[PDB]
RNA sequence: AACGAGAUUCCCACUGUCCCUACCUACUAUCCAGCGAAACCACAGCCAAGGGAACGGGCUUGGCGGAAUCAGCGGGGAAAG
RNA sequence: GUGAACAGCCUCUGGCAUGUUGGAACAAUGUAGGUAAGGGAAGUCGGCAAGCCGGAUCCGUAACUUCGGGAUAAGGAUUG
RNA sequence: GUGGAGCCGCCGCAGGUGCAGAUCUUGGUGGUAGUAGCAAAUAUUCAAACGAGAACUUUGAAGGCCGAAGUGGAGAAGGG
């Protein structure tokens, strides 16, 4: 039940691999969402406009091999569904991932 | 709350393609109650229906 | 109406019917045969996990092609697959077999499905456009699905 | 109606079943005849191959062409962590075959091996031998359990030995040990059995179940390919190219009056992870791996005589798809059945041989532990940066 | 002579046409949710030899014969049109 | 815009949602698209199929001929 | 047992007088089969709104295609 916010590295490039062009980009999407339910442990997942922009910034067949985001559990209201938490899967950008590692923001 | 008429009528008294019209979607209850071209009029001025500018093709190069 | 098979005390047991209603009519008779003499809160339970996916429904009559999975193990099978159209038209009628429950005064606690039949319905027919100038039949086979639900006690 | 042209059979019918095994672990289908007047002695090993080098040896082979010179050869080199005795089988025999006596095991059983007795060790109560491990403390459990090896001295003529691995010892994720079942080959029935029971729960080494230059035999499960068609898994010669409906299929599977298709014909279906014996291994070294920590380990494997280096025989690296190697290895010249990281059982041979290149001295003389992770130039991390310089790596001191 | 999507033989260059195959890619096929046909069909479907309308799935004498099936396959059903 | 070009390829105005469905997987066999060491038609009824050659500039162009041709013959070099 | 308004025996009479086949006629239904298949022209993704319900609707953003002999803008014939 906790409302708490981490950020994260992801790299995509060793999530898709063996992907199709055309199919690049649409999985790198449905390897976050997959990521995000593993991580806060939560099916309700939305992810919002600023990332799906810096995944699609280079084309479906060229993606970005790693991307830096905040995940935030949160909670929901007027009649929602049976679970009631869900993770707004949002973009922080970096210049540069090395020495980069998850902590724990407030 | 379908927006197809909306999208027509304006196209056709902004003078411009079906393509280029209307950023700011919050106010949708609002312009789907206009269903005539002089309410379209309207919503022009007060700013929630806008021209939205031509694409760049620069012939700097 | 009348069914089939009126059940040995109308007082304490409840009922439903459905006819005429479009699904295919093999995977809804296998599906009615996983459930049968099954309690309805377990019922209820099983049927959101073959939407789910996660608990199959064993095909073991109309079985021709039909490819294997493990989660047919279970059922001492081989064979086996996830209706989603069927188990939702057999349990939005489920619902209905409870609705009627209460209002004949029965407990939904102990309420077993003990007899439940799927036979056909007429076929309503479109048609498909093949080589050489043939039309041939797109026919649909809907269902009358029945079932009746008891108290154990 | 013949042929016009004789060819030979495609594949071998000797083989036939081209099944999935149904083992991972090789099983030994006949063990080498045991006679009392030996020594007593293990005949199998479980070993785990890591990967390939090569080597370069000084050939000594009068007549040849080669005498007196360096030959490189390729060698698969497999991890084998000493084994660890269990139990012990007794089998006496029928006119309808080897029959089991009886069973008896160790007094307190790894925890390791226990996990080879569950499909799902996180779900259990890990309640095996609870019950069993009570007998050999409890008296009138352990009267009765010294009665079973008189009577398993009486009557049972061949005994074997329940050994399993130390998958503490490796890199891998598996963790369960691999059991087997080994037959010991040494003298009269009482001593191979008081052999036994001396040594329950006692490690054995590779080097004494081995030794140096001593043919052996490899057995395993092949490397699986998969379902492949029939020019691939019977290598059948592809029809030419104007064919309608295919390539790469046999043509004609069969005349008109056998009416049924034979079993000696060339068809599409799962191609590799079969059970293989390979016949006539040599071994090349038996290494020691990764000693005491009083001085230093000592990593000091693959230092031959004229190589006189701080080596081991883990090449730069790591090896690909395996790990580092951090135990007793043995080397065998030539390919060896299997993936890497996989299990297969070495077994002394059957059959004797002299055959002069059998029963010959080998001297290695390079071993090389350049990296496999691409085409490795160098060897130590030291004979790379004595010859690379300092880099961009410190920058700072 | 010129000109042939005309018939033919040889030579240079070129090459997986071949020696001798291999690997990669896309769409399928495969698995699933939804939707869903047609051809054909006496009954049906394991063999050997025999006799027979002279080449049997059935008959005779032998060999033998376990539920349900999935991917393929092209021997046969003297397969279908 | 490139270019000799209403060629091909890439964008603008203006359109569209991939052509009667999606999801997961990446086996055989296919259909289409490629590469290949050494040899170079030994394959085959047959060089079928595929591959070479290809633009332009400056050179240089045979037999034969109805004196028009052949002819971008062939063969060469150069290109940012 | 269903069913709900007509029907039968005997003596004579009269036929459009009795089915298993006709690649029979008309109608109905199976097995095959939840199988073949829903694969020509590169491609979709994120949020939101309406809603009992959204891979497919509308909208906003991103990514793309037709690329001026068009997947653009107007007509003749035809359709009504
Ligand atoms: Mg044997």
């Amino acid at each position: 039940n906790e409302v708490v916010t981490r950020e994260y590295t992801i790299n995509i490039h060793k999530r898709i691999h063996g992907v199709g062009f055309k199919k690049r980009a649409p999985r790198a999407l449905k390897e976050i969402r997959k990521f995000a339910m593993k991580e806060m442990g939560t099916p309700d997942v939305r992810i919002d406009t600023r990332l799906n922009k810096a995944v699609w910034a280079k084309g479906i067949r060229n993606v970005p091999y790693r991307i830096r985001v905040r995940l935030s559990r949160k909670r929901n209201e007027d009649e929602d569904s049976p679970n009631k938490l869900y993770t707004l899967v949002t973009y922080v950008p970096v210049t540069t991932f090395k020495n980069l590692q998850t902590v724990n923001v407030d | 709350s379908m927006l197809r008429l909306q999208k027509r009528l304006a196209s056709s008294v902004l003078r411009c393609g079906k393509k280029k019209v209307w950023l700011d979607p919050n106010e949708t209850n609002e312009i789907a109650n206009a269903n005539s071209r002089q309410q379209i009029r309207k919503l022009i001025k007060d700013g929630l229906i806008i021209r939205k500018p031509v694409t760049v093709h620069s012939r700097a190069r | 109406v009348r069914y089939s098979l009126d059940p040995e005390n109308p007082t304490k047991s409840c009922k439903s019917r459905g006819s005429n209603l479009r699904v295919h009519f093999k995977n809804t008779r296998e599906t009615a045969q996983a459930i049968k003499g099954m309690h309805i809160r377990k019922a209820t339970k099983y049927l959101k996990d073959v939407t789910l996916q996660k608990q199959c429904v064993p095909f073991r009559r109309y079985n021709g092609g039909v490819g294997r999975c493990a989660q047919a193990k279970q059922w001492g099978w081989t064979q086996g697959r996830w209706p989603k159209k069927s188990a939702e038209f057999l349990l939005h009628m489920l619902k209905n077999a409870e609705s009627n429950a209460e209002l004949k005064g029965l407990d939904v606690d102990s309420l077993v499905i003990e007899h439940i039949q799927v036979n056909k319905a007429p076929k309503m027919r479109r048609r498909t456009y093949r080589a050489h100038g043939r039309i041939n039949p797109y026919m649909s086979s809907p269902c009358h699905i029945e079932m009746i639900l008891t108290e154990k006690e | 109606s013949h042929r016009k042209f004789s060819a030979p059979r495609h594949g071998s019918l000797g083989f036939l079943p081209r099944k999935r095994s149904s083992r991972h672990r090789g099983k030994v289908k006949s063990f080498p005849k045991d006679d009392p007047s030996k020594p007593v002695h293990l005949t199998a090993f479980l070993g785990y191959k890591a990967g390939m080098t090569h080597i370069v040896r000084e050939v000594d082979r009068p007549g040849s062409k080669v005498n007196k010179k360096e030959v490189v050869e390729a060698v698969t080199i497999v991890e084998t962590p000493p084994m660890v005795v269990v139990g012990i089988v007794g089998y006496v025999e029928t006119p309808r075959g080897l029959r089991t006596f009886k069973t008896v095991f160790a007094e307190h059983i790894s925890d390791e091996c226990k996990r080879r007795f569950y499909k799902n060790w996180h779900k259990s109560k890990k309640k095996a031998f609870t019950k069993y491990c009570k007998k050999w403390q409890d008296e009138d459990g352990k009267k009765q359990l010294e009665k079973d090896f008189s009577s398993m001295k009486k009557y049972c003529q061949v005994i074997r030995v329940i050994a399993h691995t130390q998958m503490r010892l490796l890199p891998l994720r598996q963790k369960k040990a691999h059991l087997m079942e080994i037959q010991v080959n040494g003298g009269t029935v009482a001593e191979k059995l008081d052999w036994a029971r001396e040594r329950l729960e006692q490690q054995v080494p590779v080097n004494q179940v081995f030794g140096q230059d001593e043919m052996i035999d490899v057995i395993g499960v092949t490397k699986g390919k998969g379902y492949k068609g029939v020019t691939s898994r019977w290598h059948t010669k592809k029809l030419p190219r104007k064919t309608h409906r295919g390539l790469r299929k046999v043509a004609c599977i069969g005349a008109w009056h056998p009416a049924r298709v034979a079993f000696s014909v060339a068809r599409a279906g799962q191609k590799g992870y079969h059970h293989r014996t390979e016949i006539n291994k040599k071994i090349y070294k038996i290494g020691q791996g990764y000693l005491i920590k009083d001085g230093k380990l000592i990593k000091n494997n693959a230092s031959t005589d004229y190589d006189l280096s701080d080596k081991s025989i883990n090449p730069l690296g790591g090896f690909v798809h395996y790990g580092e190697v951090t135990n007793d290895f043995v080397m065998l010249k030539g390919c060896v059945v299997g993936t890497k990281k996989r299990v297969l059982t070495l077994r002394k041979s059957l059959l004797v041989q002299t055959k002069r290149r059998a029963l010959e001295k080998i001297d290695l003389k390079f071993i090389d532990t350049t990296s496999k992770f691409g085409h490795g130039r160098f060897q130590t991390m030291e004979e790379k940066k004595a010859f690379m310089g300092p880099l961009k790596k410190d920058r700072i001191a």
